[PDB]
RNA sequence: AGCUCAACGAGAACAGAAAUCUCGUGUGGAACAGAAGGGUAAAAGCUCGUUUGAUUCUGAUUUCCAGUACGAAUACGAACCGUGAAAGCGUGGCCUAACGAUCCUUUAGACCUUCGGAAUUCGAAGCUAGAGGUGUCAGAAAAGUUACCACAGGGAUAACUGGCUUGUGGCAGCCAAGCGUUCAUAGCGACGUUGCUUUUUGAUCCUUCGAUGUCGGCUCUUCCUAUCAUUGUGAAGCAGAAUUCACCAAGUGUUGGAUUGUUCACCCACCAAUAGGGAACGUGAGCUGGGUUUAGACCGUCGUGAGACAGGUUAGUUUUACC
RNA sequence: UAUGACUCUCUUAAGGUAGCCAAAUGCCUCGUCAUCUAAUUAGUGACGCGCAUGAAUGGAUUAACGAGAUUCCCACUGUCC
RNA sequence: UAUUCUCAAACUUUAAAUAGGUAGGACGGUGCGGCUGCUUUGUUGAGCCGCACCACGGAAUCAAGAGCUCCAAGUGGGCCAUUUUUGGUAAGCAGAACUGGCGAUGCGGGAUGAACCGGAAGCCGGGUUACGGUGCCAAACUGCGCGCUAACCUAGAUCCC
RNA sequence: CCCGUCUUGAAACACGGACCAAGGAGUCUGACAUGUGUGCGAGUCAACGGGCGAGUAAACCCGUAAGGCGUAAGGAAGCUGAUUGGUGGGAUCCCCCUGAGGGGUGCACCGCCGACCGACCUUGAUCUUCUGUGAAGGGUUCGAGUGUGAGCAUACCUGUCG
RNA sequence: GGAUGCGAUCAUACCAGCACUAACGCACCGGAUCCCAUCAGAACUCCGAAGUUAAGCGUGCUUGGGCGAGAGUAGUACUAGGAUGGGUGACCCCCUGGGAAGUCCUCGUGUUGCAUCCC
């Protein structure tokens, strides 16, 4: 409304991938969704029911409800000077389980194991990971050196493959 | 130039003294300023901060609610920075040690008859200088008529804010925007 | 009009400034009524200053039927039962009401 | 007399004066809009706990 | 972005200086404000003085 | 549009509370009564001097009306009303498409 | 549930480019109401069978967005149903547009509420849900004219100058196919292409609406050159005469008349020549007032009319300096 | 050749008759022809599918008259040289 | 049939840079027991609730602190600039995107100027700079060096200009 | 560079202003609302009026079942009318030990979910004046409600409106 | 090492042309009384086991097409930030960073879960 339809400017967003149209694989319907799971919203152009508005396409949210055919997704949306946690319902065909927290549980388990070992041996350690820092000095074996010099200019080589 | 907000100065305002001209309240403020400075007690600091507050920020506490909160702690001195009012819905009054800025006549009579005492804050300083064995209580701050009108506007969805109306009845703001049969509801 | 305020309905669209009644004469009216009362008492001495006797009547409607107040005057049936002639009752300080019915 | 039609100039600055504020997420979120049958069963389970 | 990065580096005035540990995150932050600052490897004499 | 003479549809009468057969007719607005309070008020306002006292709509824009179907349940004889989308030609029980 | 479309290839009497039929290939190149974009192949397309989920009840959410309403749409819940063997699907149209408040009227629903002294019955008034419409579509009930005119304002906005620009106008350049008895360049310059100017007209609306006197002519001064004549020169398809091209060059001059208010134009005549322009489209407290542009009046066309006209016509106040 | 005395038709009842005209009425337009001048977008006479003339919304003419609008000639002159 | 020149805002297999979303614990994990009218062939699951144990704070930097509420003013003509960009021959034209600036703001420089460069400011002393400059006007060299130019057209002389 | 003003932009060829003195423009009143000060408090308000009294327009005193506001709400109406909570954070205080610790305490406020009252729907043993009552059991519905009161009076600034 | 039934991924799996396959299977295949179905027992449905591996399914080959990966295109095109940078302009160099896509060339032509069966 108000000058723009619901699916305005969705020619590319809602179209299906090249040579990837037709029937939907059964893996889409064989997925399990639970409250608190992070999901990515990817509109399937062939499923016209439970279609989220184009804004939510390409955004990640958390599951807050589970119905027979759809899931409730809570997505952050910026409106002027604040963030609104908008709750929508989206059919499972338009959603995919997110990998934004795949390593979190693994990292927590390893941190707990390391802390337990440190306590066992009577030491205090920090399990925080660190950004890549400067490398130490090292020795490089001398080898044959190839000399690089600027190339003399030739106008005939200005075109790809030559004029 | 320096990249600071308002030259690094604060933009929050808080009370640093009572706005009242009550000389007794001023004396209490002096007493608790000294106590806060020379004891560093959290109870004393809270009392001093509350002594500055306005009337609506020092709501009264009903006698029945005071009894309910003091149940199981009758040996401690209950302290409220505010007024204590009587409740005709409370039947049994136990012996209580109560400190407040003011007591209503009925509440004071009932406490004294039940066998408690009504104390001022100077007496509280004499008895528990660091607020030991005290029960610090506050009245219901948001339980007033003006608060009902605050919050989301009455006309927006999911809003239960009270509207401002000169009279109550069928003809006073009930037809359009309040019913499905007259335009829209809410 | 602006903000969340009660809808105003002030009735001040006529020449209301020409119909304002002030009360700067309230003490003077009190004094005048007291003087009139004193003069009447002096005139009717030794008759009681409270006036003629009045009957006891019930309040009207369901809101006040439990209340007792003073009526205008005693009914003819009440006067007959008490043995006081209706033509004599007013002359001896008894108010008479020929309209009130006794139910 | 024609005038300007529209522009977003200064709007981001206005928003950032006090925003962008993230509402505080509480531990327990509202159950409004969830599956009514599931909510009914949860209420009965809580009552019989 | 430049102003925010300079605040995070604690450089609010012209000719203010600060030490910074070398990290991938810090280096990438500094790369954004390169035109507004000059930096290098301080000497022991420089740090002491 | 063409609608059938009869329709199997829900009836919320206490007698049925289920799907039942319904006879289909077209609703028609009834005659205005002089005893209606609005009409009485309008006549009182119009009486005397002052000419026309209420608006008279002139800027007609619609070229169609919303056709309302009266569905009378054959079990309890009670009537339900169902609007349909705007149309220029309406008929009930017309010949089926070939 | 069954089937597969457009198109093409090879075949069959009339029959051929195009009728119907057979086989093979056929990723949609067809169809799906409409604009376009998406989407669909044992289907969302075509054929057939059974049907009315285009049904009832309210709430939640999305889009618009103030996170209001309406429209539209989506996912559940509570019923009754259609189809299928069943899972399942169905809350109108494959999705993205196709629509409407208050007041009033009218219809549907209840062994519903009220008519206030008490009963019955008509009548009226209430509650819930639709319908009659506002297309200026968040929704007054609405014909002109004014040159007889008025007010509050606007340089937020036209009608001059000035400013930006230069399409258009005007004035130059470059290349060289050709013209020029032969010879591209004495003199020209097609097809192309680069510029300059603000004496054209446009484009814009920056200044001026508590006002910068709005055409033209007359008078008077000065300035420019893109030079008409005059001084000195080069070139020629320069024998002479005459003419043409070009270079220094703005010192001097560039006129008398008929018609028209005219700028402009066109003729007559003279002359060495009768060049082009600026200076608030120079110049109204310097004039004039013929024209445009108030009020009177006539004609033609238009309008029922009041009146209008980029059409014509006649009469119509030009103020003040002593700062 | 051109036009159409003549015949038939359409809108809407009829289809500009007698007259008059580049008019105080014609855009094109400073229309075309003759005349007036050395030269005339002026004047006069003539022509007329006349943008858009026309019959008491009166057409055509007209002696005499006019502080009415126009063109030319004689006389006259400081309007001008 | 195999090649070939040149193309697309309303074409496209492929496909950047910049920008957009989510997450990186104390609101966590593990092991037992319990509740249900929901769910399952199945105390099978789904949520929730009790007890026990562990949990060095779980990337960097910063954090002149964080959250919440009430009443209310003015404003709702904008304009300019790098880059992206539409109509237009173009415009000191007209219209959009991000950011900044002027408006509301002085100060040094660009001779002069709302927007350019520098830089933002309580009243003063000292020191040093930014942009820009050092022949005079006018504070600072006719400073130390290398080449080019000779303008008989007013040679030429500093982003916006 | 001349102030004031409107303006994107003023020293402006934008308007007002020859000069001086005095006068000269957000006030009073009514209805609300937030905030703050003061009194009392499930109440509060004597100034309609009455009794008096600075020989007195003041001050003082007076509320009988008076009245206003509040103390109960939901329904158009008939009419019905609050079974008295739980939980996660959380200030203060008390213990053990000196860890960003553990236990008890858990006001204000916020988040979440029950229960109760009423409109609507649904439900129905027993009684009953036969149309009422209500053992049990409810609901994606609705409310400017309840779950141990917070108002009343008065003063001032600010804001909307006549 | 396979086949069959049900699948996951949905071309490294597809398309075209050639060659091959023990056993169980899968098929082709024989009929139309019944259920069922059409113009047509072609298809679908039902009842069978005479015959065949001819076809289907499966496997292998093609200096095959397609498809997938790599190299290269190429630090090229493009692009974020800077400049009182060059240039009359059009455009462009440089500084701090990111960084594609045809042609050409090389390689490869499926991997797998559950259950039954043959070897
Ligand atoms: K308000
Ligand atoms: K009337
Ligand atoms: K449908
Ligand atoms: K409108
Ligand atoms: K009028
Ligand atoms: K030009
Ligand atoms: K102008
Ligand atoms: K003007
Ligand atoms: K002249
Ligand atoms: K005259
Ligand atoms: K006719
Ligand atoms: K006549
Ligand atoms: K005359
Ligand atoms: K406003
Ligand atoms: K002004
Ligand atoms: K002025
Ligand atoms: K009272
Ligand atoms: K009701
Ligand atoms: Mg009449
Ligand atoms: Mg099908
Ligand atoms: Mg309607
Ligand atoms: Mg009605
Ligand atoms: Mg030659
Ligand atoms: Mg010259
Ligand atoms: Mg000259
Ligand atoms: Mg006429
Ligand atoms: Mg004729
Ligand atoms: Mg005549
Ligand atoms: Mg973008
Ligand atoms: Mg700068
Ligand atoms: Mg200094
Ligand atoms: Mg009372
Ligand atoms: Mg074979
Ligand atoms: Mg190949
Ligand atoms: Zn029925």
């Amino acid at each position: 409304p108000a000058g723009h339809g619901l699916r305005s400017r969705t020619r590319d967003s809602f179209s299906r991938a090249f040579r990837k149209k037709g029937t939907i694989p059964l893996s889409t319907y064989l997925r399990i969704f639970k409250i608190g799971d992070y999901v990515d919203i990817k509109v399937n152009g062939a499923i016209h029911k439970g279609m989220p508005h184009k804004f939510y396409h390409g955004r990640t949210g958390r599951v807050w409800n589970v119905t027979k055919r759809a899931v409730g997704v809570e997505v952050n949306k910026q409106v002027r000077n604040k963030i609104l946690r908008k709750r929508i319902h989206v059919r499972i065909e338009h959603v995919q389980l997110s990998r934004c927290t795949e390593e979190v549980k693994e990292r927590m388990k390893k941190n707990d194991q390391l802390k337990a070992e440190a306590k066992a041996r009577g030491e205090v350690i920090s399990t925080k990971r660190q950004p890549v820092g400067p490398k130490p000095g090292f020795m490089v074996e001398g080898a044959t050196l190839e000399t690089v010099t600027p190339i003399p200019y030739d106008v005939v080589n200005d075109l790809k493959g030559g004029y | 130039g320096i990249d600071l907000k308002a030259g690094g100065k604060s933009k929050k305002t808080k009370r640093t003294a009572p706005k009242s001209d009550d000389v007794y309240l001023k004396l209490l403020v002096k007493l608790y300023r000294f106590l806060v400075r020379r004891t560093g007690s959290k109870f004393n600091a809270v009392i001093l901060k509350r002594l500055f507050m306005s009337k609506i920020n020092k709501p009264p506490l009903s006698l029945s609610r005071l009894i309910s909160y003091a149940k199981g702690k009758e040996d401690k001195v209950v302290v409220i920075v505010g007024t204590i009012t009587d409740d005709v819905r409370a039947y049994e009054v136990p012996a209580l040690k109560v400190c407040a800025l003011r007591f209503t006549k009925t509440a004071r009579a009932r406490i004294e008859k039940a066998g408690g005492e009504c104390l001022t804050f100077d007496q509280l300083a004499l008895r528990a200088p660091l607020g030991q064995n005290t029960l610090l209580l506050r009245g219901p701050k948001n339980a007033r008529e003006a608060v009902k009108h605050f919050g989301p506007a009455p006309g927006v969805p999911h809003s239960h804010t009270k509207p401002f109306v000169r009279s109550k009845g069928r003809k006073f703001e009930r037809a359009r925007g309040r019913r499905n049969s007259r335009g829209y509801k809410a | 009009m602006k903000h969340n305020n009660v809808i105003p309905n002030g009735h001040f669209k006529k020449h209301w400034q020409n119909y304002v009644r002030t009360w700067f004469n309230q003490p003077a009216r009190k004094t005048r009524r007291r003087a009139a009362r004193q003069q009447k008492a002096v005139k009717i001495f030794p008759r009681p200053t409270a006036g003629s006797l009045r009957p006891i009547v019930h309040g009207q409607t369901l809101k006040y039927n439990m209340k007792v107040r003073a009526g205008r005057g005693f009914s003819l049936e009440e006067l007959k039962a008490a043995g006081i002639p209706k033509k004599l009752a007013p002359t001896i300080g008894i108010a008479v009401d020929h309209r009130r019915r006794n139910r | 007399a024609k005038s300007k039609n529209h522009t977003a100039h200064n709007q981001s600055y206005k928003a950032h004066r006090n925003g962008i504020k993230k509402p505080r997420k509480h531990r327990h979120s509202s159950t409004k809009g969830m599956d009514p049958k599931f909510l009914r069963n949860q209420r009965y389970a809580r009552k019989h706990n | 972005q430049t102003k925010k990065i300079l605040q995070l580096l604690r450089l609010r005035q012209i000719f203010n200086g600060v030490f910074l540990k070398v990290n991938k995150a810090t280096v990438n932050m500094l790369h954004r404000v390169e035109p507004y600052v000059t930096y290098g490897y301080p000497n022991l004499k420089s740090i002491r003085e | 549009v063409n609608v059938p003479k009869t329709k199997k549809t829900y009836c919320k009468s206490k007698e049925c509370k289920k799907h039942t057969l319904h006879k289909v007719t077209q609703y028609k607005k009834g005659k205005d009564s002089l005893a209606a309070q609005g009409k009485r008020r309008y006549d009182r306002k119009q009486s005397g001097y002052g000419g026309q006292t209420k608006p008279v709509f002139h800027k007609k824009a619609k070229t169609t009306k919303k056709i309302v179907l009266r569905l009378q349940c054959q079990g309890c004889k009670h009537v339900s009303q169902h609007p349909i989308k705007r149309c220029k030609h309406f008929e009930i029980g017309g010949d089926k498409k070939g």
